[PDB]
């Protein structure tokens, strides 16, 4: 299959995600950054602890279905 | 009340089923959790420290959880490589691969200065599945794989953003055999590129049960280190808690530099010791404590007459580090004979010989003519035919070492010297990557043994590895005396590098101990300079291939610049006079030219290939390691 669930949570909100393995994580990012209230360079988004950016892709990180990207401040 | 090891049944080690390091740390975090398993000293910020702890029930936690997400992202046999800075971390990474029966590969953080050669060396080696490291070096990790090819970017962890509840679907390996793979050891690479010895759980308890047996050590008997733990003597060190139930505490490297008082506090009686402090350190410990870890005047009382054990490895130990430490910390009554020095190696996983609890370091000299024709006999030290060799002390228990002629496989009577074979169940099984040297270096038969034979318990039909060093028995004791691949033949006739190079540096005050290589190259492969050169003794024969002596030296760093002429020609009569040899060509470059090793010690063959290619001459960065055809 092409698509994988993402889940993105910044310890409250959990919010689910899908998305193709070759698409960027930018349009993910910023519909969460905004979901929150928040503009998506007021939050850094973390895969294993490891920032990620806003053009790499699942398929760049080796995401699998129902993975969790972590998002904080700064 | 006389020692008993609680591992050992018979003379026997015994292992019941649970027996490898990660069923020994799961035991400990349920019979008693709460007590204290870890302890790092952060000097970071605080110049006298804090220290941050680990019990039992935590550590397991946070291997546990790390585990359980290394299970999701790689597969059995997968290495899993561990590029955190030295802190509870690392530790918590490399158990956490063990937990999850993958196979660990104890590296360093990549913005650590000057060891870049060593892990590429690594990686390119053993290719892991997984980076594991922290948030605080995430970014320096992320710039070093910058620097590797597209498809050797394996997928980085930060083990401490690895939730605990994580730990939930953690499975537990099964039973290990004696196949199953716990880690690779890394040797120095000092006589080539750092090979990997695969290391197994049952490697790995055998060594540390060897290692407690050695030491006479028990529960209350604290264990302290600020070795690397991607150093043979580093790791195996901070294993020892789970079986032996001591508590283990451990520094950085530059902690140790800065304030090497540290190592000396730590090692010092603490109110509430029921034990003795058993540590490890080469000999550039015991002379930079000496010399800048003495308390100042004034200063809280020191009292070291507690230390049990400071095992001394890697090198032979020298005569003149032994005399300074004791005279700087006799005084405060640390014992002579806590000063262990010992024989061990990575195919070994790190231990094979020390010295009896009893007794001291025995350094003693030898006829240097007895000792280039492979026989060891004592002279006087004020003889002029003195060469000084350390006592490595008693093989281990459940191991063995013999000393060899290779090429009949025969043991030698003690007194002779040949390649030091050494057999055990802590022998590792094998080189990765690499199955045919493993079969040439692990594989080996002992055709002959002497009566009374130092194989002595071992089956007949146990194999042997082949240490790459030569040594002999003398008076009871292990002796190295140097190593294989660096001994140098010429005429017909053998020279011992280090020996060599100590009358160089004796002859000149341009060289430096520690800063001087000694090796040979064939006639025809020496550079042009040496058949211009009248002093040479040697002209131009593109059919010559016998080996000539060569001398590479550093300067100081400043102090430029000086003649070559009679620096060469110093070098040059005084080895012509005392060896019977004479020297082709002395080239001497600026400081930090020649190639070294995880220690920091001269990698000669290295030196040699950078010599002959000639990075050196021309003043080239030299490649840290040699070609693998060397
Ligand atoms: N007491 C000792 N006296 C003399 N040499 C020692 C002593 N203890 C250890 N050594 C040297 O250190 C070696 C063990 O080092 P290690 O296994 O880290 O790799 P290495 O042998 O230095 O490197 P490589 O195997 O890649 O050439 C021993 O084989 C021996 O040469
Ligand atoms: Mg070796």
């Amino acid at each position: 299959e092409t698509h994988i669930n993402l889940k993105v949570s910044d310890g409250s909100s959990e919010i689910f995600f899908k998305i193709k393995k070759t698409t960027p994580l930018r349009r993910l990012m910023e519909a969460f950054a905004k979901r929150q209230g928040k503009e998506m360079d007021s939050l850094r988004f973390l895969y294993d602890g490891i920032r990620i950016q806003a053009d790499q892709t699942p398929e760049d990180l080796d995401m699998e279905d129902n993975d969790i990207i972590e998002a904080h401040r700064e | 009340m006389p020692f008993h090891n609680p591992f050992i049944k018979d003379g026997q080690i015994k292992f019941p089923d649970g027996s490898s390091i990660v069923a020994h740390v799961e035991r400990w975090a349920k019979v008693r959790g709460d007590k204290l398993a870890y302890r790092f000293l952060d000097f970071s910020t605080e110049r006298d420290g804090v220290p941050r702890d680990l019990t039992w029930a935590q550590f397991s936690a946070r291997n546990r959880a790390v585990a359980a997400r290394l299970q999701q992202v790689t597969q059995p046999g997968d290495r899993v490589a561990i590029l955190c800075p030295q802190n509870l971390d690392y530790l918590v990474a490399f158990f956490g691969a063990l937990y999850a029966g993958r196979i660990a590969v104890p590296l360093f953080d990549p913005s650590e200065p000057g060891h870049v050669g060593r892990l590429h060396a690594v990686l390119d080696n053993c290719h892991p599945s997984a980076i594991l490291t922290t948030t605080e070096a995430a970014e320096g990790v992320r710039k070093f794989f910058r620097t590797r090819p597209a498809n050797q970017r394996p997928r980085v962890i930060a083990v401490d953003a690895v939730p605990d509840d994580v730990a939930s679907t953690w499975v537990n390996p099964d039973e290990p055999d004696e196949t199953t793979i716990a880690y690779l050891q890394y040797t120095s690479g000092s006589t080539r590129i750092p090979t990997g010895v695969q290391i197994t759980h049952l490697n790995l308890a055998t060594n540390v049960v060897q290692v407690i047996e050695a030491l006479e050590g028990e529960e209350g008997d604290r264990g302290l280190s600020w070795l690397p733990f991607f150093h043979d003597m580093g790791l195996i060190t901070a294993l020892l808690a789970p079986m032996i139930g001591h508590y283990f505490t451990f520094m950085t490297p530059a902690a140790f530099v800065r304030r090497p008082e540290r190592w000396i506090r730590e090692l010092a009686r603490k109110e509430g010791d029921t034990g003795g402090t058993i540590s490890v350190a080469p000999n550039f410990a015991f002379d930079h404590a000496a010399a800048r870890g003495v308390p100042k005047p004034g200063s809280p009382p020191l009292d070291l007459s507690n230390v049990k054990a400071v095992l001394n490895g890697s090198e032979p130990i020298s005569a003149a580090t032994v005399r300074r430490f004791n005279e700087a910390f006799g005084p405060f009554g640390f014992p002579p004979k806590a000063i262990k020095p010992s024989y061990g190696l990575a195919e070994a996983t790190l231990f094979v010989s020390t010295t009896p609890s009893a007794e001291e370091p025995k350094i003693i000299t030898v006829d240097r003519d007895q000792l280039n024709s492979g026989r060891i006999v004592e002279v006087d030290a004020d003889s002029p035919k003195a060469v000084a060799q350390a006592s490595a002390g008693k093989v281990g228990i459940a191991e063995w070492a013999v000393i060899v002629d290779a090429e009949s496989a025969t043991e030698l009577p003690d007194g002779q010297v040949g390649e030091i074979w050494i057999s055990g169940q802590n022998m590792g099984t094998g080189y990765w990557g690499k199955p045919e040297e493993s079969v040439a270096t692990f594989q080996n038969i002992l055709k002959s043994r002497t009566n009374p034979s130092h194989a002595e318990g071992a089956t007949d039909d146990a194999t042997w590895v082949r240490t790459g060093d030569y040594g002999a028995f003398y008076d009871g004791d292990l002796y190295i005396t140097g190593r294989v691949k660096d001994l140098v033949i010429i005429d017909g006739r053998n020279h011992y590098p280090q020996d060599l190079e100590y009358s160089a540096q004796e002859a000149s005050k341009a060289i430096r101990t520690g800063y001087v290589a000694a090796f040979s190259v064939p006639a025809n492969q020496l550079p042009d300079e040496v058949f211009e050169n009248a002093h040479s003794g040697i002209k131009r024969d593109p059919d010559d291939t016998s080996e000539q002596l060569v001398i590479v030296a550093e300067r100081a760093p400043g102090a430029h610049k000086l003649d070559i002429g009679p620096i060469t020609d110093d070098i040059r009569a005084a080895i012509a006079v005392r060896h019977g040899v004479t020297v082709r060509d002395v080239l001497l470059t600026a400081a930090g030219a020649i190639p070294r090793t995880s220690s920091g010690k001269i990698g000669r063959r290295a030196c040699r290939a950078a010599y002959l290619d000639g990075s050196l001459r021309a003043g080239k960065v030299a490649n840290d390691f040699p070609d693998a055809t060397d």
